[PDB]
């Protein structure tokens, strides 16, 4: 016989960050977050490849 | 007052300021006959703030 394994995992932003974060040099109008889920969502998946 | 709107959480306020150096020291007095006399030396300055 033979029977698999299960594995998830998640992430969450909550309020603050998401309107309050942008640039460090210069002045950007609030959208850096959208650049920085796109890396996470690649990460999550070389976390699966890793696994 | 009327209104804006800015797409930013923070808005800074940066003030340069220049005291230039006037334009005084009239003319020296020369006799047609004689060398000239050197202009004395000026002061100009800048200043920043932040708010």
């Amino acid at each position: 016989t033979w029977s698999p394994l299960a594995f998830k995992e998640s992430r969450v932003w909550d309020e603050k960050e998401i309107l309050y974060l942008g640039r460090l040099a210069d002045e950007v109008q609030a959208g850096v977050i959208n650049e920085q889920i796109a890396e996470s969502l690649t990460w999550l998946m070389a976390r699966m490849r890793n696994r | 007052f009327p209104e804006d709107s800015t797409f930013a959480s923070e808005l800074e306020l940066y003030l340069l300021r220049t005291q230039d150096a006037e334009q005084t020291g009239m003319t020296f007095v020369h006799q047609v006959g004689s060398t000239s006399l050197p202009v004395e030396a000026r002061v100009a300055k800048v200043d920043l703030a932040k708010a």
